[PDB]
DNA sequence: GCATCCGTGAGTCGAGGGAAGCACAATTTAACACTTTTGTCAAG
DNA sequence: CTTGACAAAAGTGTTAAATTGTGCTATACTGGGAGCCGTCACGGATGC
């Protein structure tokens, strides 16, 4: 079983699992021999094992037998046709309930992880990390364009009256962080729904009266 | 506050490990290889090391910054920055000793 | 005693530029054993933390200057000794 | 060279001394605007734009033709940062 | 433009096909054109025939014959879409099953072998590839002195590589000889005996020496039988194993008997039957027969080993570096290694399947499993070291890719572990390895190129013509032969004054065993076929090169191959002969076949009828974009019904004016220093040469977009981009690509891709600004392909492939991919960099208009000015005189051919400037016009600096000058002359392919690591400058602590620092202080992962949080 | 660098460990030239 | 056996 | 483990050496509850630490451990640490740098000694937030990211933006490096000049300080930011203000090839 | 006196590089009618 | 500023369906396999 993506004494150690296995469910009145009964589990054990524990991003076992029954169809059309086969064969293959696209989903799903380490060039100095970028962290054209558009909002909402600015600063949770309801500011103000969403669509006016008589802020929209 | 002025190297005792650490990754499991969501108890388990986006959880029940310091009842992610997931660190209990190579080898 | 310039830069008194230098695993493990403290002396140390360097204007004696101009002088001068 | 580079450096007992306070003089005259500036309308440094002659936004320049002018004192534990600070918003308010 | 030759010395035999050492080799290794039945034991043939018959041991699975089908795809449409040419390879196999007795036969399909195009190079994936011949140590058996003891050998026993351990026997201090193996020593004895020899058989034959025989007399294990000293042996070489007679007797089978794991190779057994005077019957050590074991090699290596120790006359040390000892293998045997080991692996694998299994319901299809020799085959042509990215920036490029042999590689030397005498050139590389041609740096000495007459024999030594000299004439006999050949016979010169076929002088330069020598013509054995033979090719094309230092013709040689073709190249007005043959074998241009008469003549093709009436049409290869990004197009030369002979020129390739090289410009050149422009080998040009387009260049960019499937959708190629004006849309079709012929700027789309956005509920500012401009967020992004910054031109190529399409596999997940071909013709430009033949490189520095340059008395300005100075120190004086004769060539209007070592000399040259200098003012003459005032001035000057005779007529002194290759030049710019004459002349100038166009880059902010969250690095990735250790320690000496902090967290990985600055600077603002650099946080986590505890402490030694409690558990 | 006293404050080190290793290029290598200085 | 092969050290542990 | 744009998956060998070491240590806790013989635990004790000692220090003792499918070691903590491509000589003691650009130098003869030849692109790039915000101030955008926007196309920008960027530069100075750096000198403080082209111009006289011809050599472009920064450049790192070599004392910015042949 | 083991060996740049089933029990996900709250619109 | 409905976007239970994890298969089988020298040369340290 070596070469299938664990070493050698995994397999071993794993294969001794199975034959404790065998050991505890053999039964001697059968006349059979320990090792007639024993290869079933330590095989069993070490496929097991395989399936679990050979790829850096786990797939269930009948997954891993998908793919595996997979590769060798595809193995047995390409020696066939002496050709690399095309999803549509191997589907056909395959059986009933196999289509291109299903064939295609499978592959991709068995690419194995490639390593952040693994050389780029001759020397062997530089590496796959080296050439991807960060894409989670915001860069600093990112938090200074944020940063610049807080300002101008917090500038265009001085305009409107001291109430009008707290109801649109809290319904689009630019205060508390998270969006209030009509319900739940009114609750804080005392007032009824109504009232505050024709407030809010008041000061959502008079913020685009202003806008328009400025365009001071519709450059931040992209 | 403070400005770093010296910087001290020492043993980490096994106790020092266990409290550096967030929680325990039982699960060799990286992913999950359909949703490309962390595994739970894994390496790169959220409970443990943090949220992979800012201010969420795994179950998505919390989303935003106003439960800030919670961790979900649901989930058992933290609400906070996904930043601390460069910083926070898990361990390994090991079912025997095992001798460090630098004071070995 | 006499040694060379390798033997007399890992046996530094600071581990971070010996570590930066040359035996890393030897250097690292004999400052984790002695538990040492590194004061941030030389210039690589406050290389590896991104610190000032103790050399040209990260220096004690001139990063301390102050500039002020006369009118501002003469008026805290002023506005102090009244008293 | 820097115009009176050779009168900056024999000012101070230490090169670095000259950088010091050179840049803690532009420091002090971006923040202020350079309106706490000691030089004349006459002494601003001057660059020449396709409109015509504006005041100088490099405020190395302007920091180290005052420190060639001679009146800004320099030196160690002269004033209390947080007086000065103080002080100095309060003569050029910002 | 008529050409004159130069030179006395008579070629008898033309250049070998210079790209044979590829070809021959290949098909040689493939031989899939002779017969099966015919087919000789070499290559893949022997491959097979080495593993198989495969056998468990009833089932034998035996080999009977191979084929190579048509490959699946033209090289066109390989290339197009990706994929390698090949051939379809199938193997005939019959299954024995030795019980009942019968013969099943099928041909299994054993997989796909790469082709080699006509030029001599693959297409592996779609890109040309070239497998460069690798030099190492000739297997067999050699006898070295032992430094550590002087006056004693050791002898070792090398076989092919990674085809055995290498056998060390060494005469100990105590007297026993030592058998070295798999760093295991053990005594000799023990396994001598165990090849069935007794102490009366040694004594008789290594017995006629002294003592050393009788170190060789251990009584204590002759009396002992050979199974137990092959135990004990087996117990020797592997310790702790049970001792078992069958495991012991396959251990040591397999180690010195077993063929298909000892591999001594026929340039092993060839030189070790040479060596020791024996006849080897195979290329093992040992033979195992009868159930014993029977000597090859262990006795005359210990024969020969004690006689050279003892002193005998006719025995002598070898040289390692010696070529003769050193052998080259080729593409064919590399190909070859693979392909066995392959085949290896798939015997395996056909081993354990028919253990398994029904024996009775048995197939060669169903045990045979070809996947592991494709896994090997493809990782030899896509991943190993000796398979590099085809050079083809011009065709003496590629053809200089295919000659060159390199000593690293699997199975080579180390680029570091290599020493001054494995990189030295050795006296046997006259005529078989260039001596100049080499990459200057780290890898001098380890590449070289192939000499130009020197050929790769069977067994991989190379070898040189040399002319057969009998009697004192030399006649046209050649005979290719090796160093140790040469070695041999006195060699005379090429040089050699002939009267006729005898020789003329009486002394003769002549080599012996490579030391210069003066013999008499009856002394001399052989002849140098051409002064041609001891330089490769790239150096046989520079002229005047026995004027030119070694260390800068290794730079002019080296810098032909990167001169880009230029859209008005002209070949050099001084060649060296070999730019019609260059040519002619790059396959870069077309020849007709035969005799025929040319019937269309058309941009895009040729059509020919030939004599015996079949038309034959010829495609031209038009604006092909080369590896290197350089246009490669054939452009016709021939009109219609013009008749043509058989190899006539039907069309120029890529650098090539009339079929001969042309890799730059002849362009007027003043050797004159000039306002400091000419500074350090800084070079002004003329206006006038961009004026006429010369250096003017095509070259061609591609840019690859891929749609693929994603989990929140498609992505879509497609002209409807959210957020985009019309003005951003103008070009691109309506299916989303950019239009061909469109003019492309940086920022421009070439291809518009929307991708579907990550769900992820909004910044609550962006909600209100949404709220108020009433806009609803869109599902989609603009992830379109634009224009990198400094790229663009002019869209040629649009090329679409998608899934399903006929060849075309794509990787999973892709749906389309869009490759846009971008042309753009780059005009010659202040940072581009020339050079000549002749090493002499520089930058240029300015570009002055035509009234600026100095220009000549009848008014021509000079077209590029060279610092005289660059010339003293570098000795390269072949530029000097090709400059004279390009002056008396320009004012003749001819060009010529001087020949290397034998050409034009200075007095050939002096008359040739004559007949100039008698055109030149006969025309002034002529024209009613004598001899200028300040032509006068500059003669008086000229005669007080001694350069004419004092009392001549201006005319004569002027003709002085003009011998001397000077001429009175004036100043464009006062009207003045200068005051002493120039060096005024035509010379042959290469536009480089360093270009600052692909080298200005500059960054403000950009990609950033994934771990360090530093920079990335690269123009390609927008990425920043290193600012590695010594930068460091120059800030750390000029005292700037705050710059270096700055560059340190400000600009390097302060994520805080880096984005307050950044906002700080577009508010007007002063960055400000910075923090603690990300990197260190990676190095004290990476520290605790190493279980080491590491804190930051303040002055009063208290713990400092310099991870802003984020890692603290509350 | 200015023919004047040194400035207090200069990394003087780091000054003469570049001047030192600086012409270790032109040293010549063939006990003598670059591998004197480095045994010494 | 070895040391430093733990191959061959387990096997030569099973075999006893 | 990041995802590519491609879709694929690339992580780092320290995922493989944790996965090896937790598969060991799992497999042994079920061995030891399942009371397995002591050959089998001991067997598993000792691969445990074997992979401890790989994931610590990879190929420190026995054969390295390499991913299945390759000969290439697992990089564990130590290969990270260690090295001329380690943590310490890689990261920490020099870095990539933002505001750093690259090109061809060409040799300026009309420059001063303090004086260089940028290229207007370069300056462009390398001088960006200065620039959008001088264009903020004068009417050419109305602020920094329709500033951007214009500057993202080329054919966008218009002819004022040359002379916001000659405005910005006025006084500022860029430091010139040629690389090896063997002196202090080979990195040297210049007030740009913006030319017309795409090389750097080169004064002559730091030539022979930088080790620079103009054969194909190329320099790196850095643009310190703060005033201390600045400052430092123009008083201590100018080219104008270093003209004695710090090794011996005697001129080393002094006249040279041709200048010295014309005199 | 020697034998063995270990760590070290310039910088920047680009360019392409990228034994297997089968059955069965749990578990998770998708879907699907229903209750909601959550926005809205209508006038008072 | 309020009710007084009401379309709808969201949240809530169960369920049938994929999806995933686990056990088991009884002729007999009982210690691996890829190795393979231009082994890189040379100081420094330990330790027999
Ligand atoms: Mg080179
Ligand atoms: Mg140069
Ligand atoms: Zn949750």
């Amino acid at each position: 079983y070596t070469g299938r993506g664990l070493s050698f004494l995994d397999l071993i150690q794993e294969g001794n699992q199975g034959l404790i296995r065998a050991v505890e469910k053999f039964e001697y009145k059968r006349r059979f021999k320990f090792s007639t009964y024993a290869t079933w589990w330590i095989r069993q054990a070490i496929n097991r094992a395989i399936a679990d524990q050979a790829r850096t991003i786990r797939i269930p076992v009948h997954m891993v037998e998908t793919i595996n029954k997979l590769s060798r169809t595809a193995r047995q059309l390409q020696q066939e046709l002496g050709r690399e086969p095309t999803y549509e064969e191997i589907a056909e293959a395959m059986g009933p309930g196999w289509d291109a696209k299903r064939v295609e989903e499978t592959l991709k799903i068995a690419q194995e992880p490639v390593s952040l380490e693994t050389p780029i060039g001759d020397e062997k100095d530089s590496f796959y990390g080296d050439f991807i970028p960060d894409e989670h962290l915001p860069s600093p054209v990112d938090a200074a364009t944020q940063s610049l558009l807080s300002e101008e909002l917090e500038k265009a909402l001085s305009k409107l009256s001291e109430r009008e600015a707290m109801v649109l600063k809290l319904r689009k949770g630019l205060i508390d962080g998270r969006e209030h309801t009509l319900e739940e500011v009114g609750a804080f103000f005392g007032v009824t729904r109504e009232r505050i969403r024709q407030i809010e669509n008041k000061a959502l006016r008079k913020l685009k009266y202003h806008e328009s008589r400025t365009r001071k802020l519709r450059d931040f929209l992209d | 506050k403070k400005e770093v002025r010296k910087v001290r190297i020492a043993l980490a005792s096994p106790e020092k490990i266990r409290s550096w650490s967030y929680g325990e990754v039982e699960k060799p499991e990286t992913i999950n290889y359909r949703t490309l969501k962390p595994e739970r108890d894994g390496l790169f388990d959220e409970r443990i090391f943090g949220p992979i986006k800012d201010y969420e959880c795994a179950c998505g029940k919390y989303k935003r910054q106003r439960f800030e310091g919670k961790v979900c009842e649901r989930c058992g992610v933290e609400v906070t920055k996904s930043i601390v997931r460069r910083y926070r660190m898990g361990h390994i209990e090991l079912a025997t000793p095992a001798a460090h190579i630098w004071f070995v080898k | 005693l006499l040694m060379g310039v390798t033997k007399s830069a890992l046996s530094t008194k600071s581990w971070l530029s010996a570590a930066s230098f040359q035996n890393t695993t030897h250097v690292l493990t004999e400052a984790a054993i002695a538990g040492k403290k590194d004061e941030l002396i030389g210039l690589k140390e406050n290389v590896i933390l991104g610190r000032l360097i103790p050399a040209g204007t990260g220096s004690d004696f001139v990063r301390f200057t102050q500039v002020v101009d006369q009118k501002t002088l003469k008026a805290i001068e002023e506005a102090r000794k009244e008293a | 060279a820097e115009p009176g580079i050779d009168k900056l450096f024999g000012m101070v007992d230490s090169k670095y001394r000259l950088t010091v306070v050179v840049a803690k003089r532009a420091q002090q005259l971006l923040r202020h605007g350079f309106k706490n500036t000691v030089l004349e309308p006459e002494e601003r440094p001057k660059m020449q734009t396709l409109e015509g002659l504006f005041d100088d936004p490099n405020a190395v320049t302007w920091a180290m033709k005052e420190l060639l002018t001679g009146r800004l004192v320099f030196g160690e534990n002269l004033v209390p940062e947080d007086r000065l600070q103080k002080e100095m918003e309060r003569l050029y308010p910002v | 433009m008529e050409i004159k030759r130069f030179g006395r010395i008579r070629e008898v035999i033309p250049l070998p096909p210079l790209t044979e050492i590829q070809v021959e080799s290949y098909r040689r290794a493939l031989q899939a054109d002779v017969p099966p039945e015919k087919r000789e034991n070499v290559g893949i043939q022997a491959a097979f025939r080495e593993t198989f018959p495969i056998e468990e041991e009833g089932l034998v699975l035996d080999f009977l014959e191979y084929r190579l089908g048509e490959p699946p795809f033209p090289q066109d449409e390989c290339r197009e879409k990706d994929l390698t040419y090949q051939a379809p390879l199938y193997a005939r196999l019959q299954l024995i099953h030795k019980d009942t007795g019968l013969i099943k036969e099928d041909e299994v399909f054993l997989g796909h072998i790469p082709l080699m195009t006509e030029d001599g190079s693959f297409i592996i994936n779609g890109a040309d590839r070239v497998i460069v011949s690798q030099i190492h140590r000739s297997p067999g058996v050699y006898f070295t002195p032992d430094p550590a003891r002087p006056g004693r050998y050791i002898a070792s026993i090398i076989p092919l590589p990674k085809r055995g351990p290498w056998i060390d026997l060494e005469v100990e201090p105590n007297g026993v000889v030592s058998m070295k193996v798999n760093k295991r020593k053990f005594p000799l004895v023990l396994l001598l005996r165990v090849l069935g020899y007794d102490q009366e058989t040694l004594a008789r034959e290594l017995g006629a020496y002294g003592e050393l025989v009788q170190g060789l007399m251990d009584e204590s294990v002759f009396a002992m039988r050979p199974e137990e000293a092959l135990i004990r042996l087996f117990t020797l070489l592997r310790p702790g194993d049970p001792p078992k007679r069958d495991k012991a007797v396959a251990y040591v089978y397999g180690l010195i008997a077993d063929p298909r794991r000892y591999d001594l190779g026929e340039a092993g057994r060839y030189k070790a039957e040479e060596k020791l005077g024996i006849r080897l019957s195979g290329r093992t050590l040992a033979r195992f027969e009868d159930g014993e074991f029977k000597d090859e090699v262990f006795l005359p290596t210990l024969r020969y080993l004690f006689a050279l120790t003892a002193g005998v006359p006719g025995h002598e040390v070898d040289d390692i570096d010696h070529l003769g000892n050193r052998r080259i293998r080729t593409v064919g045997e590399l190909m070859t290694d693979q392909f066995r080991v392959g085949l290896a692996r798939l015997a395996r694998g056909v081993r354990e399947r028919m253990l398994m299994g029904s024996e009775d319901s048995l197939t060669p299809a169903k045990l045979v499993n070809s996947r592991p020799l494709e896994a090997a085959i493809r990782e030899f042509f896509s991943r190993s070291q000796l398979s590099q990215f085809k050079d083809e920036t011009n065709p003496l490029s590629s053809l200089r890719h295919k000659r060159r042999i390199s000593a690293l590689g699997p199975g080579g030397l180390t680029r570091e572990r290599a020493g001054f005498d494995v990189r030295d050139v050795h006296r046997t590389h006259y005529g078989r390895i260039c001596p100049v041609e080499t990459p200057e740096g780290a890898n001098i000495g380890l590449i070289t190129s192939l000499a130009a007459y020197a050929r790769v024999d069977e067994l991989g030594f190379i070898r040189t013509p040399y002319r057969r000299v009998v009697g004192g004439v030399v006649t046209d006999e050649v005979v290719y032969m090796t160093a140790t050949e040469e070695d041999r016979y006195t060699i005379a010169q090429a040089n050699t004054p002939l009267e006729g076929n005898r020789i003329a002088a009486e002394r003769v330069v002549a080599r012996r065993k490579g030391e210069p020598v003066i013999v008499s013509p009856e002394e001399v054995e052989f002849m140098d076929v051409s002064p041609k033979q001891v330089f490769s090719v790239n150096t046989n094309l520079i002229p005047f090169l026995e004027h030119d230092d070694a260390n800068r013709a290794l730079m002019g040689s080296n810098m032909q191959t990167q001169a880009v073709p230029l859209i008005r190249a002209q070949a050099p007005v001084v060649m060296t002969g070999l730019e019609e043959r260059v040519v002619r074998d790059s396959l870069a241009a077309l020849y007709a076949e035969e005799d025929g008469e040319v019937a269309k003549v058309d941009g895009n093709r040729i059509v020919v009828r030939y004599e015996d009436g079949r038309l034959v049409e010829y495609p031209l290869r038009r604006f092909y974009r080369s590896n290197q990004g350089t246009a490669l197009d054939q452009r016709p030369r021939v009109v219609v019904g013009q008749r043509v002979r058989k190899g006539d020129l039907l069309a120029d390739g890529p650098a090539s004016e009339n079929g001969f090289l042309a890799l730059g410009q002849n362009v007027l050149v003043a050797i004159m220093p000039f306002d400091g422009y000419n500074f350090e080998d800084a070079i002004v040009i003329s206006e006038e040469l961009l004026k006429r387009d010369f250096y003017t260049s095509i070259h061609i960019e591609r840019y690859e977009i891929e749609a693929r499937d994603t989990k929140l959708g498609p992505e879509r190629i497609t002209r409807d981009i959210p957020h985009l004006s019309e003005a951003a849309l103008r070009d691109l079709d309506e299916e989303g690509v950019v239009r061909i012929g469109a003019e492309v700027k940086p920022g421009d789309i070439l291809v518009g891709r929307t991708s579907f956005k990550g769900e992820s509920e909004p910044t609550p500012e962006e909600r209100l600004l949404r709220s108020i401009f009433g806009e609803k967020a869109r599902d989609v992004k603009d992830t379109s392909l634009r224009v990198p910054p400094g790229e663009g031109g002019i869209v040629v190529r649009t090329v679409r492939l998608r899934r399903g399409d006929p060849g075309v596999e794509l990787k999973p997940g892709v749906r389309e991919v869009v490759r846009v071909y971008v042309a753009q013709k780059r005009k010659l430009q202040v940072g581009d960099k020339l050079a000549n033949r002749h090493g002499n490189k520089g930058v240029v520095a300015k570009i002055l208009p035509v009234e600026d340059m100095p220009h000549l008395p009848d008014g021509t300005p000079v077209d590029v000015i060279l610092n005289p100075l660059g010339v003293p120190s570098r000795m390269n004086l072949g530029q000097i005189l090709e400059t004279h004769l390009g002056l008396a060539g320009y004012f003749l209007g001819q060009r010529y051919i001087s020949p290397i070592f034998d050409g034009a000399k200075e007095p050939e040259i002096k008359e040739l400037l004559a007949q100039a200098f008698e055109v030149y003012f006969g025309k002034r003459k002529g024209e009613g016009f004598g001899v200028d005032k300040r032509e006068v001035e500059v003669l008086r000057r000229a005669e007080k600096l001694g350069l004419v005779t004092p009392g001549k007529t201006p005319e004569e002194q002027l003709k002085e000058l003009f011998l001397q290759g000077k001429v009175v030049l004036y100043d464009g710019r006062t009207g003045e002359p200068i005051e002493g004459p120039i060096v005024v002349g035509q010379m042959f100038i290469m536009k480089l392919y360093h270009m600052v166009e692909d080298k200005m880059h500059a960054r403000s902010t950009g990609p950033y690591s994934l771990i360090t969250q530093q920079p990335l690095g690269g123009k390609a990735q927008f990425g920043g400058q290193r600012f590695g250790e010594m930068e460091v320690w120059a800030l750390e000496a000029y005292g700037a602590a705050h710059t270096l902090q700055e560059m340190l967290t400000l600009k390097s990985d302060d994520i805080e620092g880096r984005n307050a600055a950044y906002e700080a600077i577009i508010k007007g603002e002063d960055v400000p202080e910075p923090s603690v650099p990300e990197s260190f946080r990676v190095l004290v986590k990476e520290l605790q992962a190493l279980a080491l505890d590491v804190q930051t402490l303040d002055e009063k030694d208290n713990p400092v949080d310099i991870f802003e409690g984020l890692a603290s558990k509350r | 660098s200015m023919a004047r006293p040194v400035s207090i404050g200069e990394a003087v080190g780091i000054v003469a460990a570049q001047s030192i290793g600086e012409p270790g290029t032109q040293l010549t290598m063939r006990t003598q030239g670059l591998p004197r200085v480095i045994e010494l | 056996i070895s040391t430093s092969d733990p191959v061959r050290q387990y096997l030569h542990e099973i075999g006893q | 483990m990041v995802q590519v744009d491609g879709g694929r998956f690339a992580t780092s060998d320290l995922n493989d050496l944790y996965r090896r070491l937790i598969n060991r240590n799992n497999r042994l806790k079920k061995l030891l509850a399942q009371g397995a013989p002591e050959i089998i635990i001991r067997n598993e004790k000792r691969m445990l630490q074997e992979a401890v000692d790989a994931l610590l220090d990879n190929g420190r003792r026995g054969a390295p451990v390499t991913n299945p499918g390759s000969d290439r070691p697992l990089r564990s903590l130590t290969d990270i640490l260690s090295g001329k491509q380690g943590r310490f000589r890689q990261n920490l003691l020099g870095k990539r740098v933002d505001y750093s650009g690259r090109s061809v130098i060409v040799v300026g003869p009309q420059l001063k000694l303090h004086q260089c030849g940028l290229p207007k692109r370069m300056a462009l790039e390398l001088f960006k937030p200065f620039l959008l915000k001088k264009m903020e101030e004068k009417g050419i955008a109305p602020n920094v990211k329709a500033a951007r926007r214009m500057l993202e196309r080329q054919r966008d920008i218009k002819d004022e933006v040359w002379d916001a960027l000659e405005e910005v530069i006025h006084g500022k100075v860029v430091l010139l490096n040629r690389a090896p750096t063997l002196h202090r000198l080979g990195i040297q403080a210049f007030q740009p000049v913006l030319v017309e082209g795409q090389s750097i111009q080169l004064h002559p006289l730091v030539c022979e300080a930088f080790n620079a011809d103009f054969d194909g050599d190329q320099m790196a472009v850095h643009v310190p930011l703060s005033s201390f920064a600045q400052a430092e450049a123009r008083i201590q790192m100018l080219s104008a203000h270093n003209l004695l070599s710090p090794a011996s004392g005697e001129p080393l910015a002094k006249p040279s090839r041709d200048i010295i042949l014309g005199l």
